């Protein structure tokens, strides 16, 4: 239906009638198929700037009698339904949690034949851990009839077992603070149908229809339409035992009034019995129009079943009548979503869904848009109201009420509705609704918490990292498609904030990701969308860092090509604390040199003198590497600063060991001799000099390499927990902690896993745990290898040599002599 | 064509493309066979090499006294190696390695090649050079070889008229992208190239 911005707002202030939910379903179960039936039925459209579909808005209207069945506060017969997009596979665990965290209900799609698969089962216990109320829909019923040709009792028992396995997971993992959340068909919390043909029903739907033919409240009618209830056809009597007086079998109510009519149509139509179909269609009052009166086979069956039992209506029914509104759900999800005091003024405001209290908007992700390369924040208002122009406290991951770290007090340019693929600006948005924001992508990488209270903690943070720990080399198979790849990379890097595309000194096109899989999907999209050109991709490679262990054995000297300029320097390690500070924005390159020096001096034990002589950071002019000016009375020194800085940028991007970025490397320019005439101190002369001197100093400062290390958080049932340790003990993994969930038998093992050992990790962990494990790893720290990188046999040297060959460099690492002045 | 047989030759930071040592030995042989002789190396940046190898050496303005204008080459590749690089950084400040070129002239021009102990590019040598070549500078269809500096290594100046008659081909001596500004390591010079890099004997006295 087409709605105006006024209608949406008027529909968004009635939070009691909103349904924040996602669809938990395996892709091969018709997840997208059932979703389609919903958008083609209740999909809301607006009466320029396009975005990647992240959420869909659905409208559902019901009767006054229907609204009286909802066991929660309601207001009016209009209902807003936010269908939040879900990942296409469990492996995308980090974003699976993201969707579930901003939802309150869940439509769990289960197969008729295969029942509940391992994936849907795993995602479900995660949703239950997030305190999400589920409603089930048994899809693929079409297969049971057409292919398997099962009987009415077989199909019933099949549903009974399917629903049984679901509640086995529910009663086990659903927290006891929600009461009985198990699903019962008789209670209209379970639907059945075929997404393919687009039909579905609930016990409540058939109860309503027969409710009149029996002069009976559908309460006890749908109660009969399941389980052991039998309507003896001969005596016209309802009974509770499956046999009559003479001991003859009675058909159960479900098979008699629900399955039979459907089985009739399936048989009448698929058998081309032209004389039955018309009669059979009339008593069910299914009228075909013009072109439809000639259809046959599946073509006819599809139309008849789509007009008989529209799929979306069965689903919308359960969603509106049984899924918690933001008001009802936030009451028991607040304490779980707040990383602070339970009785806090903000946490209380979240439990009540108070639109008047301090703002508590959650940013689950950043969405790519057509408005330049900017991203639109996507999330949900848990408290207060977000307004256009409103100044909010953008609180990032590292943010803490104490310090002012990772805090950005900026203003919201525009707040907009995420109408699937389109954007609609609005004045404000009360708490309880999903929304998108404009002009935050430069402050929030992916996730974060918006606040208007100077004493509010972050909401349950989702750990992410932009650090590219794995990368590959892209190359066109056809040299004429080069321009298509160049633009493809520029496009790829825009569809994802955590994807990096750059050019190495050799001119190679590099694509770097946050993980094996993350980088895998990006190379696909690139070769199919952004570029669409046949590409030659090298095997995945882990990103290492080059560092020093001590101060240069001696002063590093290097002179320019013209032999007139000289740079003396010495390299020394930088404390991890400092490197962390730099990476964490504490020690900031674009910060006042005096204010910054005070920090380094007081909080990190730096000679304030040196801290004010910082010429630059690196690489990219902000890395954890520094050039300190320690020269004394050097004439024209400043006239080469731009060049020296430039050199340091390249020298720190690709180190002398094997082309890898430097980390924690402090360069101290001890002395400089320059030609009097600036004609001989140009970039061409100084840049190389500084660059080489830096290499010589580095190689003299006890070279070492650092390997990236993950922090993996694994959710796994007690039984399969043994399979986790089995895998970690051959990947050089180190266990950090093993916690158990209070009630459930769910464990949460956390450990460090070297990135170069994570290749295929999820695949192995899958098998070792039978698919019960739920992986989730993020970059944690860099680890310095003890072995000598200059030794080809050592563990570090092994990596080095392999890399050097792979790059086509001289197998041996250059001695400092190569870069030192040739004296 | 004097580049021998093989793929299209291009210049890159990764090194000269489609230019093995064997192909050089072939092109060098085919050059000698057509009456050409090797006279030295010329180090420069990629785009320049391209222009020289595929367009030919052409006269251009250069920062020095007009009487010393001409194409500059060196017998010892180590010397010319020092000019095989960008002389000015790009927008971001990258200075990429260059390429070593081999210069060949018609043997018919050998009667115009002279040598001197005096340091070149200096007013104190102009007189002696003008004496050897038998005419006032600048150099024309002749060339001069002498120390680039006091006690320095030898260099050779090819008068533009003579320089435009050269045939230049890539060298098998690679520049180092991970050590721009470094000095040429003698062990990076293919023993096979060193064998074909002997210089002609230049006249010490005028004609
Ligand atoms: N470059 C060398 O190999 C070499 C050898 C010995 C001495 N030198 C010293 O270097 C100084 C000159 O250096 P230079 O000769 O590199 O710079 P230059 O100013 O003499 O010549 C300018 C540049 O133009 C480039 N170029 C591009 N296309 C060209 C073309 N078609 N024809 C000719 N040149 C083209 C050359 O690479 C050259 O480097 C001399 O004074 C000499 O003392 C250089």
């Amino acid at each position: 239906v087409a709605f105006t911005v006024d209608q949406m707002r008027s529909l968004m202030d009635k939070v009691t009638n909103v349904r924040n939910m996602s669809v938990i379903a395996h892709v091969d179960h018709g997840k997208s198929t059932l979703t389609d039936s919903l958008v083609q039925r209740a999909g809301i459209i607006s009466a320029g700037i396009t975005i990647k579909s992240t959420a869909i808005s659905l409208y559902s209207e019901m009767s006054d009698e229907d609204v009286k069945e909802i066991k929660q506060k309601t207001d009016g017969n209009s209902f807003l339904i936010n269908l939040i997009d879900s990942p296409g596979h469990v492996d995308f665990s980090s974003e699976v949690t993201a969707a579930l965290r901003v939802t309150d209900g869940a439509l769990v799609v289960v197969d008729t034949i295969e029942g509940v698969c391992v994936q849907t089962e795993t995602v479900l216990r995660q949703a239950l851990g997030e305190r999400i109320k589920p409603v089930v829909v048994i899809n693929k019923v079409d297969r049971a009839l057409l292919e398997l040709q099962v009987s009415k009792e077989d199909l019933y028992q099949t549903f009974a077992r399917t629903v049984e396995s679901v509640n086995v997971i529910v009663s086990t993992y659903a927290d006891e603070v929600l009461g009985d959340v198990q699903v019962y068909p008789a209670r209209g919390t379970v639907a059945f149908g075929s997404g393919l043909h687009g039909w579905a029903f609930t016990i409540r739907q058939f109860a309503t229809r027969y409710a009149k033919k029996f002069g009976v409240d559908k309460a006890k009618m749908m109660d009969r339409l399941w389980g052991d209830s039998f309507f003896n056809p001969k005596t016209k009597k309802w009974t509770n035992k499956d046999t009559d007086a003479e001991g003859k079998p009675l058909e159960r109510a479900f098979n008699m009034f629900i399955l039979d009519p459907i089985f009739r149509l399936f048989t009448a139509i698929m058998n081309f019995k032209k004389d039955e179909i018309p009669v059979l269609l009339e008593k069910l009052e299914i009228v075909l129009k013009g072109d439809e009166k000639d259809l046959e086979g599946k073509a006819l069956l599809k139309v008849v079943m789509r007009k008989f039992l529209p799929a979306a209506d069965a689903l919308l029914e359960m969603i509106v009548l049984h899924l918690p509104s933001p008001v009802t759900a936030q009451a028991y999800r607040a304490e779980q979503l707040y990383e602070g005091p339970a009785d806090d003024a903000n946490c209380i405001a979240i439990k009540n869904c108070d639109p008047k209290a301090d703002l508590m908007l959650y940013v689950s992700k950043m969405v790519p848009t057509s408005d330049k390369g900017r991203f639109y924040a996507f999330g949900r208002v848990f408290a207060g109201t977000v307004k256009s122009g409103q100044k909010v406290r953008i609180q990032g991951p590292n943010y803490v009420p104490g310090k002012k770290d990772d805090l950005f007090i900026k203003a919201i340019q525009r707040v907009v509705l995420m109408m699937g693929r389109f954007v609609e600006p609005i004045d404000d948005c009360p708490a309880g609704n999903i929304i998108g924001l404009v002009g935050i992508d430069q402050f929030l990488l992916k996730t974060g918490t918006l606040t208007t209270s100077e004493t509010a903690h972050n909401m349950k943070v989702m750990k992410f990292s932009v650090s590219p720990v794995v990368q590959v080399a892209v190359e066109v198979k056809n040299a004429n498609d080069l321009p298509k790849l160049v633009e493809g990379l520029k496009r790829l890097s825009k569809s994802d904030p955590c994807v990096l595309t750059y050019m190495s000194e050799s001119g190679e096109h590099i694509v770097a990701g946050t993980g094996e899989l993350h980088l895998e999907i990006c190379l696909q999209d690139l070769e199919h969308d952004h570029a669409g050109v046949p590409l030659k991709i090298s095997p995945p490679v882990v990103a290492y860092r080059e560092t020093v262990e001590s101060e240069s054995s001696q002063t590093a000297l290097s002179k320019s090509p013209n032999k007139h300029n000289r740079i003396y320097l010495k390299a020394e390690p930088i404390d991890e604390e400092v490197s962390l500070a730099i990476e964490n924005g504490i020690i900031n390159p674009r910060d006042d040199f005096k204010a910054r020096a005070r920090i380094m001096a007081d909080d990190y034990g730096w000679d304030v003198t040196d801290a004010r002589k910082i010429w630059c950071f690196g690489p990219d002019g902000n890395g954890p590497n520094l050039v300190i000016d320690q020269t004394k009375a050097v004439q024209y020194l400043h006239e080469i600063k731009d060049s020296v800085v430039a050199a340091f940028q390249w020298a720190t991007k690709e180190g002398p060991i094997f082309g890898e970025e430097m980390r924690s490397v402090r360069v101290n320019i001890l002395d400089v001799t320059l030609h009097a005439d600036a004609i001989h101190r140009g970039g061409g002369q100084i840049i190389p000099t500084m660059r080489r001197a830096t290499y010589a100093g580095f190689l003299l400062a006890d070279p070492k390499i650092q390997e990236p290390v993950f922090l993996v958080e694994i959710q796994c049932p007690e039984q399969a927990v043994g399979g986790i340790y089995s895998v970690l003990n051959k990947k050089r993994g180190q266990v950090v902690s093993e916690e158990q969930r209070p009630g459930t038998p769910l464990f949460t093992v956390k450990a460090y896993l070297p990135v170069n050992e994570s290749f295929g990790f999820t695949g192995e962990l899958r098998q070792a745990t039978g698919g019960q494990a739920f992986p989730q790893m993020v970059f944690d720290h860099w680890s310095t290898l003890g072995s000598d990188p200059l030794d080809p046999t050592s563990k570090a040297g092994e990596i080095v040599l392999a890399a050097r060959k792979r790059h086509g460099m001289k197998e041996e690492v250059p001695g400092w002599q190569e870069y030192y002045d040739k004296l | 064509a004097f580049l021998g047989d093989g793929g299209d030759v291009s210049f890159s930071t990764r090194g000269t493309q489609n230019w093995t040592v064997e192909r050089l030995l072939q092109a060098h042989r085919q050059l000698e066979e057509r009456g050409y002789v090797f006279v030295g190396y010329h180090g420069t940046f990629l785009e320049a090499a391209q222009s020289i190898v595929f367009g030919g050496v052409r006269a251009r303005s250069q920062d020095l006294d007009a009487i010393w204008r001409g194409f500059y080459i060196a017998g010892d590749p180590a010397l010319a190696y020092g000019y095989a690089q960008d002389q000015e950084p790009d927008a971001r400040g990258r200075i990429r390695n260059g390429a070593l070129l081999r210069v060949y002239v018609p043997r018919s021009s050998l009667p115009g090649f002279y040598r001197t102990s005096l340091t070149l590019a200096a007013p104190e040598a102009a007189g002696e050079v003008e004496r050897l070549i038998g005419h006032p500078l600048p150099l024309r269809l002749d060339a001069i070889t002498g120390p680039e500096e006091e006690g320095g290594r030898l260099e050779t100046i090819l008068g533009w008229p003579l320089a435009e008659r050269t045939v230049v081909i890539p060298s098998a001596i690679p520049t180092d992208p991970r050590n721009v500004g470094g000095d040429l390591d003698p062990s990076s010079i293919p023993d096979k190239e060193q064998a074909i890099s002997a210089l002609p004997d230049y006249a010490s006295q005028p004609g």
